[PDB]
Order: structure tokens, then C-alpha cells, then sequence
């Protein structure tokens, strides 16, 4: 039984949430923001990502060089990432270096220079990032998957944004973005590891007290996405490995089917030929794939957003003449979530998840990420007891009912990259989303 | 008229069955056009973006 997550508020509406661990000597503190690329329009798409670069380019007090020195002197590091709905800025340090790190974070968020000289310098760095993500095949596949599934909608935009916007982002629009979105009621200061809650709340009162509140304070994790069945093919015969993602519209964070979708995802599970245990996994798809050498790997996912999600699978394969078999058998395993799953598969997957959801949290950064994600998507940290109860309530009837409305005979979003000549047209893939025998 | 009947005594039945056939086959022709167009629309609607390597 893990220590309780303590939670306090400030007057502006900033949440402070902490989980102490007197067994470790380091602490991760940071700011989880309920804002990301989704909050941009088509004209300033890329702003959120751009700001993340400029946040470390110098403040009203410390210059870029001074900033570097300050963090180096603390001894730990700083890290940041921007997604579609969430921005994070955190600092891993020693126990007694926590007040320094909170001070640095408050400074880069509230009092960043955004000087025209630095904007112009980063404009080239970010331009180069456009031509180097091309190598990260999984990211390419998932960015195209969002682009097609949420065609011409805010969730369909990339985080980097288009080349055109990168050349036209001004300090004005940067300042406007962070003034509108980085408000206290959308921010959570999170501490995990060697932190005292009462100390963290004092530091928050010292550094984050002059944060603007938004005009209309909605609860944390408050959002209409219209999924498009569609495909993107990025054929490249020179690549040896095909990368394929297939997804349907999934579930949001607060869906009533949230846990049912996770259990269904665990029944299919993951596979990797490089891991020794993977040939012995219980998953039917895993057995088909390993026995027939159909793939190098597959990973089931159930990605959630505030008002929608994507549920599906990501496959990698060198077997270019049996891509048809791989996709065929994958979708036939999905069909069985509607037609055949019983207490056998469901209880097994629940057993695996009950542990998995706790296992994931194995260091201070993981714990801080968990607190921050849950507070910014649900508005609370869900205790392991509540999670154990919600998982226990998932029955085989629930999985079958969920699959029959979410998977069975539904439109998919499909992305293929690489030697995908063997991937059949949309209709033949989508026809595998039902069984004529049932 | 009588000799025409003698040459083709199925005449009346044949034409009534023909009417039934015409109606069914026309309906099936219309539906086969809808179904073909439905299945073909992903091919017909396909778009490309080429970036020369
Ligand atoms: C061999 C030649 C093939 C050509 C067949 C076309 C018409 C022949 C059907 C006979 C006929 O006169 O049927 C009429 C209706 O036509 C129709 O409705 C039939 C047209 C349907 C088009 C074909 C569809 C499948 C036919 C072939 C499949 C055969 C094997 C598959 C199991 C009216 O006759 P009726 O309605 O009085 O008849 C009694 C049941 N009430």
C-alpha cells in the first residue's frame, strides 16, 4: 500500500499534488498543464511546441548561459514535453535542491524573454526537426493516423505544425498563447519522491501566486471529434520493414468504458520477436504471429483524449508477402472480442492489468507523471483500490458489448508505411471487421 | 387469332412471366449499380501527393 497523494489548492486555483517516498533521495517536481497543440488554430499551429524551445532560451533575469549554469549547479536536470492535450515541465533534483528547481520552473514559465533574436535562431532548429522525424517511423505512422482519423479537426494537426507557421511565428503570438492557456486553474504543481507536501505548497505560494486565473474556470480535464474511416499509404519499397497502424475511434479518459477498453486491449496484447518470453504468451494473436513469423512486433494501444480516443494496433513486419495474413489474423482476433470472448480471456487480462497499472510506477518521474496525468485528465488521483474495483467490475459481457458497438463492422483508420504492396485496399481490410460466419 | 394461338399457346403466360422478370431484373440492376458505386468509391475518391525523392 503506497503513501497517500496529498492535494492542496492556492487562491488563484493552482493545484499542488504530492506523493512522498522517504526511501529515495531524489525528487521530481514539475508543472502539468491541461493545454497542448489542440488549443492552437490552423494559423498558430506549432506555437506550443515553439514555446517549449524558447522556455529554455533565457528569462527576464537569467540569460540562456546563466540558466544552463543554474541547472548544472543544482546537479539534476530539467525536461519538458508537449503533446496534443498536455504540456509538462519538470525538474529532477536532489532532496534539498527542490526549492531551487521550483524557482527555475516558475521563472521559465512566467517570465521568459521570447526575444526576436532567439525566435529567429530556433526557427531554423525547428525547420530541421521537420526533416528528421522522417526517420522515427512509429512517430510518422501515429502522426498520419491522427491526421486521417480526425481529418481537418484540431486533434488531426501535428505538434510541430506546418513549415509555413514555423517561418511566421512571432513573439506576440507566443505570448498570447501562453497567456490564454497557461492559467492557474489549468496547472498542477506535482512533487514525487523526497518532497514534503507542506514545503511544496509554501514554494507554490512563493513562486506561482501571481499566475492569472482564466475568465471561465472549467474543471481539470474538460474538453466534437468526428472520426473518419480512411487510409494513408506511404509506400516506400526501399524500406525493409513495413509499419502499419489500424485504429477505430476509442474512449475518452472519463468514458464509462475506459476500463473495458483497456481489458479488451490486454486480450490482444503486445508481441516482440526479440523478447524471449514473447513466443510463450497466452494471447491468440501472439501465437499465430510467432508460429507463422508474420511480424517483428505488434503493440495494442488504447489512447485517450478528453472527448475521444483511438483504439487499435501497431504492427511492424519484414514479411512483405504475408502482410495480408498478418492483417487478416489481427482483425479476426478483434472479431472474437465480439463473438467468442468468455470469462477465460477476460479474467486472464484483468489479472495482468491489476498488476500492470501499479508496476508502471517504478520511479519518481513515473509517479509524478501518473499524478500529473490523472490530475489534468480526471481532476483527481484515483487510488489503487478504486482502480482495482473498476477493473473487477469488467465482465465478459461488458467486453463483448463494448466490442460489438466499437469494433464490430466499424470504419477503421489505417496507415501503412514502407513495403506495403501486399497491404490490400481499404474495402478488403475493412471487410475483416466482421465475420460472415457470425 | 386462333392460328396464332395454335402456334404459340404459351403466349399469355410467357408475357406475364416476362413482366415479373422485367420488374425484378430492373430493380436488381438499379441496386447492383448502387452497390458497385458504394464499393468503388474509395478507389474513385483516391488522392495522391507526390514528393520526388
Ligand atoms: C437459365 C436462364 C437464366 C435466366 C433467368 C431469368 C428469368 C427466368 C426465371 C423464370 C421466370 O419466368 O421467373 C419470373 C420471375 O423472374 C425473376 O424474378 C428471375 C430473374 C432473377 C434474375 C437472376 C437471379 C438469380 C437467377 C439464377 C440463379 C439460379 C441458381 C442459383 C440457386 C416469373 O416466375 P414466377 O415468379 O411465376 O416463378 C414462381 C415463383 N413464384
Amino acid at each position: 500500500v503506497s503513501p497517500k497523494t496529498r492535494t492542496s489548492n492556492l487562491k488563484n486555483g493552482l493545484t499542488i499534488a504530492s506523493e512522498s517516498n522517504p526511501l529515495v533521495q531524489t525528487a521530481t517536481v514539475g508543472v502539468w498543464i491541461d493545454a497542448g497543440s489542440r488549443n492552437e488554430n490552423a494559423y498558430n499551429n506549432g506555437t506550443a511546441h515553439f514555446f517549449e524551445h524558447l522556455a529554455f532560451k533565457g528569462t527576464d533575469k537569467r540569460s540562456q548561459h546563466q540558466l544552463e549554469l543554474d541547472i548544472e549547479n543544482m546537479g539534476g536536470h530539467l525536461n519538458a514535453y508537449t503533446s496534443r492535450e498536455s504540456t509538462v515541465y519538470y525538474a529532477k533534483s536532489f532532496k534539498d535542491d527542490v526549492p531551487k528547481s521550483v524557482e527555475i520552473l516558475a521563472d521559465i514559465l512566467q517570465h521568459s524573454k521570447l526575444a526576436e533574436s532567439a525566435i529567429d535562431r530556433e526557427r531554423e532548429v525547428i525547420t530541421r526537426e521537420l526533416e528528421e522525424v522522417n526517420k522515427q517511423y512509429e512517430e510518422v505512422v501515429f502522426d498520419h493516423l491522427h491526421a486521417t482519423a480526425f481529418m481537418n479537426q484540431p486533434l488531426g494537426r501535428t505538434i510541430l505544425g506546418p513549415r509555413e507557421n514555423i517561418q511566421t511565428i512571432t513573439n506576440t503570438e507566443l505570448r498570447k498563447f501562453i497567456t490564454e492557456n497557461y492559467t492557474a486553474d489549468r496547472m498542477v504543481l506535482v512533487g514525487a519522491g523526497a518532497v514534503d507536501h507542506d514545503a511544496l505548497v509554501e514554494l507554490a505560494e512563493k513562486y506561482f501566486s501571481h499566475l492569472p486565473s482564466s475568465q471561465s474556470p472549467v474543471p481539470l480535464g474538460t474538453p466534437i471529434p468526428n472520426f473518419v474511416g480512411s487510409e494513408v499509404r506511404l509506400r516506400d519499397d526501399t524500406m525493409p520493414v513495413a509499419h502499419i497502424a489500424i485504429a477505430v475511434e476509442g474512449v475518452s479518459w472519463t468514458s464509462e468504458d475506459y476500463y473495458t477498453a483497456l481489458v479488451a486491449q490486454a486480450i490482444i496484447g503486445n508481441y516482440d520477436r526479440a523478447v524471449g518470453t514473447s513466443r510463450h504468451q497466452g494471447s491468440r494473436l501472439s501465437n499465430i504471429v510467432s508460429e507463422n513469423n508474420l511480424a517483428n512486433s505488434f503493440q495494442s494501444f488504447s489512447t485517450s483524449y478528453s472527448d475521444t480516443g483511438l483504439w487499435g494496433i501497431y504492427l511492424t513486419s519484414e514479411n512483405t508477402t504475408q502482410i495480408d495474413d498478418l492483417v487478416h489474423f489481427t482483425l479476426k482476433e478483434w472479431n472474437r472480442l465480439s463473438t467468442s470472448v468468455s470469462n477465460l480471456q477476460v479474467e486472464r487480462a484483468k489479472s495482468q492489468l491489476k498488476a500492470g497499472l501499479l508496476l508502471s510506477l517504478d520511479g519518481t518521474t513515473y509517479v509524478a507523471e501518473d499524478i500529473g496525468r490523472q490530475l489534468t485528465t480526471l481532476g483527481r488521483r484515483v487510488t489503487p483500490a478504486e482502480v482495482e474495483a473498476k477493473l473487477e467490475a469488467v465482465t465478459e459481457h461488458d467486453v463483448r458489448a463494448w466490442a460489438q458497438k466499437t469494433l464490430y463492422d466499424k470504419d477503421i483508420a489505417l496507415v501503412g508505411l514502407g513495403p506495403i504492396e501486399g497491404l490490400y485496399d481499404y474495402n478488403r481490410i475493412r471487410n475483416d471487421m466482421s465475420m460472415m460466419r457470425w | 387469332a386462333f392460328l396464332t394461338w395454335a402456334a404459340e399457346p404459351e403466349h399469355d403466360e410467357r408475357k406475364k412471366l416476362g413482366l415479373k422478370a422485367i420488374i425484378v431484373i430492373s430493380a436488381m440492376l438499379g441496386l447492383s449499380v448502387y452497390i458497385k458505386k458504394f464499393k468503388w468509391s474509395p478507389i474513385k475518391n483516391r488522392k495522391f501527393i507526390y514528393n520526388p525523392p
